[PDB]
RNA sequence: ACUUGAUCUCGGUGUUCAGUACACACAGGGACAGCAAAAGCUCGGCCUAUCGAUCCUUUUGGUUUAAAGAGUUUUUAACAA
RNA sequence: ACCUAUACAUUACCGCUAAAGUAGAUGAUUUAUAUUACUUGUGAUAUAAAUUUUGAAACUUUAGUGAGUAGGAAGGUACAAU
RNA sequence: AGAUCAAGGUUAUGAUAUAAAUGUCCCAGUGGGCCACUUUUGGUAAGCAGAACUGGCGCUGUGGGAUGAACCAAACGUAAU
RNA sequence: UUAUUAUAUGCACUUGUAUGAUUAACAAUGCGAAAGAUUCAGGAUACCUUCGGGACCCGUCUUGAAACACGGACCAAGGAGUCUAACAUAUGUGCAAGUUAUUGGGAUAUAAACCUAAUAGCGUAAUUAACUUGACUAAUAAUGGGAUUAGUUUUUUAGCUAUUUAUAGCUAAUUAACACAAUCCCGGGGCGUUCUAUAUAGUUAUGUAUAAUUAUGCCUCUAACUGG
RNA sequence: UGGAGCGUCAAUAUUCUAGUAUGAGAAAUUAACGAUUUAAGUCCUUCUUAAAUGAGGCCAUUUACCCAUAGAGGGUGCCAGGCCCGUAUAACGUUAAUGAUUACUAGAUGAUGUUUCCAAAGAGUCGUGUUGCUUGAUAGUGCAGCACUAAGUGGGUGGUAAACUCCAUCUAAAACUAAAUAUAACCAUGAGACCGAUAGUAAACAAGUACCGUGAGGGAAAGUUGAAAAGAACUCUGAAUAGAGAGUUAAACAGUACGUGAAACUGCUUAGAGGUUAAGCCCGAUGAACCUGAAUAUCCGUUAUGGAAAAUUCAUCAUUAAAAUUGUAAUAUUUAAAUAAUAUUAUGAGAAUAGUGUGCAUUUUUUCCAUAUAAGGACAUUGUAAUCUAUUAGCAUAUACCAAA
């Protein structure tokens, strides 16, 4: 059934994106949609439509392209692809991500979400920085 | 012995599983008495419960 | 075939012993290979744990055919999923038009014992035996069995 | 559980535990007329663990 | 053996691993059948796959007055009852074997019926193309009519469970059926003695006159 | 536990057709339990075959 | 003095110990009695010894079933002391 | 008066045994402020800000506690092929 | 002796419970032991044998009589005082 | 009378007392210096160098080995808890008075799987040596009754929080039900051995009475059934 | 599992059967086997720099260079569908194998019911006794030697012996038949949860050979230079195989133990050291020697204040383009209805991006520069100062108690 917990038991340990380490306890997986990387129970690939990514850029360095979730209008299984709808933030360094904190009214999720952008900005920020030392 | 590979069907084929295990409400076809099977808990949803 | 982490002796390698002892460790029998002798020198576990051997309780029955002691038994208390279930609530309107008939040897049992306590209804009923427990218990309830061809 | 998690109008009811044919095997030491325990036969019949200990002319009355 | 478990009954004695098969041929011994078989039935005609008619019926004990083996017999002596005509129909095809000597009527009659089953689908082919005397037809030609080599050739396939939902309905359920079964049963144990309870009567009436 | 629930899949031709007008339903064994603890165990030990 | 309880029968209980089996004692319930006027006493020596399990041989046994198609009759075969 | 023990006591720490707590986050929560209901003064609203994820096989917290061959179960790692 | 009403204090000695309560596998082992105090046979006797009631040694390191399985302190997670 | 103590401190603020295993202001010492690279602690990683205590050299039978008890010269590779057989128990997984294909064929790509029919295992219903007979008085009963009882229901009581003073929550009591599970006793019943009730009448049918296997009457010689 | 004949009952017959020539069929087809095809890049650039299959790519047709009814493999100077045979459907070809007809040869009329006449049947064997192996077989299973010696409505057989009454079912001692069953052989054939030269058959190879015992027979050891033999010319030295140079190769740190070269031994040089517990270690330091780990936006602030730059969904910004999300309303799939649930349909609010716009850089926005209070450190190792639970040492302010006076 499309049920959020059978998104779960089934991928807690059977997952093919889920490399555990030998050392870590149990952690890390490279899912698109993981973005803090253990498992939450919502920080992975497909919940069902609580699902959250963000990917960078793709065209560098400007933007912060995002999901969200694909929910209720969708099934969502394939769709006439409706799942994902890229809204991308630019155009600003220390502001956009209030307008991203304001993009959201499903708030669980927020506080790690941005967590990335408050470094993936700065993964593809550091052109006019880091430089000459003549 | 894991689920889920990407499965493609046909419209012959996929209006055969329900002679091939039948509804809630009835036994099935092509098999004698192989009914459809239980679930052991009928919602499964933990959130939304 | 094991999955042997499981399977006692993967983690005994290395006790120095490895689940026998040491002292008077894993020889080859030491029991006397078998059953000896049960009324010789292993006389307290067999009697306790299995009395009743050795001997003679006596017929000699030559050669047996297990088909005169066939008789396969079936018990007047189960008799209406023998007829159909729901076929069982028509009978309960009331409507006299039964008893029904319920033959046996074509179900494949054989003499009708009495354990039983049936319902109030009249049953005509075919065996190929009868049990005076429930035939008496039978006649009071409207029913009579007659002994199948 | 979405109907009553009190239990208010509700039963429970827990089958039996001596049910098991398989669960008659205790506790013997057959002196006492408390034995009572269903030894681990071969097979019924008869020379089945019914001569000596058993019945009386063969030896004892258990 | 320490403890309350299992006389040990097994019989491993002669040293018997040694001349044990493995039976690991068991799928190849369907690939070969299956595959012969089919050229086996290839081979006769559009004629079916076993065929002959096996009619014998009713399985010998108390474990059985129900079924019905599959037909060795065929009762020479039910034939010449049944418009037959032994080694025309041999090379018919009835297995007709001529050592079973069939005891029963309506068992003579119940092949009687089942010949008649046939005999009338049997289609027929000429011997000698004038057709004049075969005699049932040519016209039923299997490319005309059957051509069909279907296998199973049915044994009427055991019918009844059923249940019988009668009324019968008595009015004599006075009478006590269960005593017949005690009375006559007793009768049984009484049979040499009453046949003695005969001699013992007939002819005491004798010593009378001396 | 519901019969359909879910009843509305599509029909595509190879230029992927994106609506058909024939709607068929689901034949009610995506409702059937997923138990992987029977296609854990009931899979490699008829894998062995 | 007078009599056979040194009896038939059913199962439990005592000390041997694994709370086994044999054995021996002990209290009953039922019977049949035996002495004594009765109440009673008696299920062997005043109590601690005076003794044995299958297999069979063998009696005593109901007047007993089995011999597998059906008798009859003899034989063996079985249960119980 | 002193003397030394892996013993005794207290602070940390390890594992183990026991006890106990935590899941409506399309929330909860303060921090301010606009207001207000105004019930003096306590509350609801609105704005602004920030904190808020885990194999619930998780996580927090609490006490006690730890020798060992003969031997039994507990999770942990090597070397394999499928 | 049993069932069932009537009346009834605070439940009836101390001190605790590191938790109490039971049915299987008859579960791997083990069925050779040693010593001191008292109590003590056998022997003249012994670091000998033979025991009842404990503690210990085998299983056990340990601080102390230099030493020593048992003697007397104490029964052993890693650490500072 | 004389002593005494706490209660009669709101309003903001404060680096400020105490409280969440109640340790921390200050001062010194130093630039993560383009690359380069000094400073402070640590660091037997596995040596060597220098001293203080410790300390028998390894398996193993045995009460006891450092043994003046056996085996060990050194090293690399090889080596000893496996196979099936049926059982028992624990346990996982389906199913359920049912369960099972796995001997088989056919569907069809290959040692796979798929589909499948009668059986036939095992349970259902027991036995006594066997022939017999066959499991609670009833259209019902559950170790049939009893006490030990969680839980639910319920009697009413106060009671608390919400309180609308309803509606409930949680108390403890109390009333009743069912008494789960689980031991412990009492039953009754299938079966067998023992007497017994039979002094037996009865009973049903052969018989018997008649009509003509066939009909009805009854005595019941005959069977059989009934007594604890 | 039984007769023949007669009459009788019926059908009936230029006939069919089988054999061997025969050519079905203008050789038509099923195959058996070899056979025979290659289907399509060896494409343009890196690495190789010893070699490319790996590396980079290659219009569209929803991003294929190309093929696929061929993507299983093995040869190829490394991992390959298209380099090569192959493998894929299949064609080519030879042999049978399906005989329509023709001929010759060989035979045949029934079954069918009826009763007339004859229904003949296995001879040292059955079987009993009895001995001796042997059996599930027991007063007997069969198989045997010995003695016996059969009957004709009889002989066995019916799992307890013995008669005695019957019953049922079969007819002893005569003889043959393709099948479904067995296969460490021999012959051609593929296959995988097998071994990787102390494994696997005794042997991967000149293993039943070298070899010992006279004999019967016992039987080991030993596989793996690189892509190519390109196997080290010639010079020097010795009497030589050699050995230094010179080479050859990507390698000679691959040169007939010719890949990988350990472990025990140790030959060597540097480093230390020493008449000790005999060597060893273990505990904590120990110079020597290399090493390891070292850092970031305030006291009495994630403060005040001044400089620039870029810009703008943000202003007190307006519109417009969206797609959604949430929350309503409706419809369609429902187990009689609701509900739940997806699918489309619309409203709703606010947010939400893309685009334009007072000033749109006026007091905005986003990045750098500034002083001011302890102040550019904010960190590590350290000395304090006090606090806290344990804890020692060192003085004591006043009591109170008996007696002792």
């Amino acid at each position: 059934a499309t049920s959020s917990h059978l998104n779960w038991l089934i991928i807690r340990n059977n997952n093919a994106f889920l490399l555990k380490k030998r050392d870590v306890k149990k952690p890390f997986s490279t899912e698109p949609n993981n973005l803090a990387s253990v498992s939450s129970y919502r920080y992975s690939g497909i919940v069902h439509k609580k699902t959250l990514g963000v990917v960078p850029a793709a065209d560098k360095k400007g933007f912060t392209a995002v999901l969200k979730k694909g929910k209720y209008a969708q099934r969502p299984a394939k769709n006439t692809v409706r799942v994902d709808f890229k809204a991308g933030p630019r155009r600003s360094l220390k502001k956009l991500k209030n307008l991203l904190i304001g993009s959201k009214y499903r708030k669980d999720l927020t506080q790690a979400a941005l967590r990335r952008a408050s470094a993936v900005l700065r993964s593809q920020k550091p052109a006019p920085v880091k430089g000459k030392k003549a | 012995g894991h689920v889920g590979r990407f499965v493609i069907w046909t419209e012959s084929a996929f209006a055969r599983l329900n002679d091939l295990f039948g509804t809630w409400k009835k036994p099935s076809t092509l098999k004698k008495g192989y009914n459809l099977p239980q679930p052991k808990m009928a919602n499964t949803d933990l959130s939304r419960l | 075939m094991s999955n042997i982490k499981r399977k006692k002796t993967r983690k005994l390698r290395g006790h120095v012993s490895h689940g026998h002892g040491r002292i008077g460790k894993h020889r080859k029998h030491p029991g006397g290979r078998g059953n000896a002798g049960g009324m010789h020198h292993h006389r307290i576990n067999f009697d306790k744990y299995h009395p009743g051997y050795f001997g003679k309780v006596g017929m000699r029955n030559f050669h047996l055919r297990r088909q005169h002691k066939f008789r396969p038994e079936i018990n007047l208390d189960k008799l209406w999923s023998l007829v159909g279930a729901e076929k069982f609530a028509e009978l309960e309107k009331e409507k006299s038009t039964k008893a029904p008939v319920i033959d046996l040897v074509k179900f494949g049992y054989y003499k009708l014992l009495g354990r039983g306590h049936l319902p109030a209804r009249p049953v005509i009923v075919k065996a190929k035996y009868f049990s005076k427990k429930a035939e008496d218990k039978i006649k009071k309830a409207g029913g009579v069995c007659l002994l199948s061809a | 559980a979405l109907r009553s998690p009190t239990g208010k109008n509700t039963l429970l009811l827990q089958g039996r535990r001596t049910a098991r044919t398989a669960c008659k095997h205790f506790g013997k030491a057959p002196g006492v007329p408390h034995s009572h325990t269903r030894p681990y036969v071969r097979s019924k019949g008869r020379k089945f663990e019914r001569a000596r200990g058993r019945r009386s002319s063969c030896g004892y009355k258990k | 053996g320490k403890g309350n478990n299992m006389i040990p009954n097994q019989h491993y004695h002669k040293w018997w691993q040694r001349h044990v098969k493995t039976w690991f041929n068991q799928p190849a011994r369907k690939v070969r059948r299956h595959a012969n078989r089919v050229k086996k039935a290839k081979a006769v005609f559009p004629r079916p796959a076993s065929g002959a008619l096996r009619p014998v019926v009713r399985c010998p004990t108390i474990r059985y007055h129900t079924k019905l083996r599959a037909g060795r017999g065929f009762t020479l002596e039910e034939l010449k009852g049944a418009g037959i005509g032994a080694n025309f129909a041999k090379t018919i095809g009835i297995a007709v074997d001529r050592r079973r000597k069939n005891k029963s009527l309506e068992s003579r009659q119940r092949n009687i019926q089942r010949l008649k089953e046939y005999r009338s689908k049997l289609i027929l082919f000429p011997i000698n193309e004038k057709k004049i005397r075969a005699g049932e037809s040519s016209l039923e030609e299997c490319k005309l009519a059957t051509q069909l080599k279907g296998p199973v050739l049915p044994i009427k396939n055991e019918q009844p469970a059923v249940v019988e939902f009668r009324e019968v309905t008595k009015d004599e359920k006075k009478f006590k059926a269960f005593a017949t079964l005690r009375k006559a049963r007793t009768d049984a144990r009484l049979v040499g003695i009453r046949a003695k309870r005969a001699k013992e009567a007939a002819e005491s009436e004798d010593a009378a006159k001396g | 536990s519901l019969g359909n629930a879910r009843p509305l899949v599509s029909v595509y031709t190879e230029k992927n057709e994106p609506a058909k007008d024939k709607n068929i339903c689901l034949p009610a064994v995506f409702k059937a339990p997923i138990r992987p603890d029977v296609v854990n165990e009931v899979h490699q030990l008829l894998r062995r075959n």
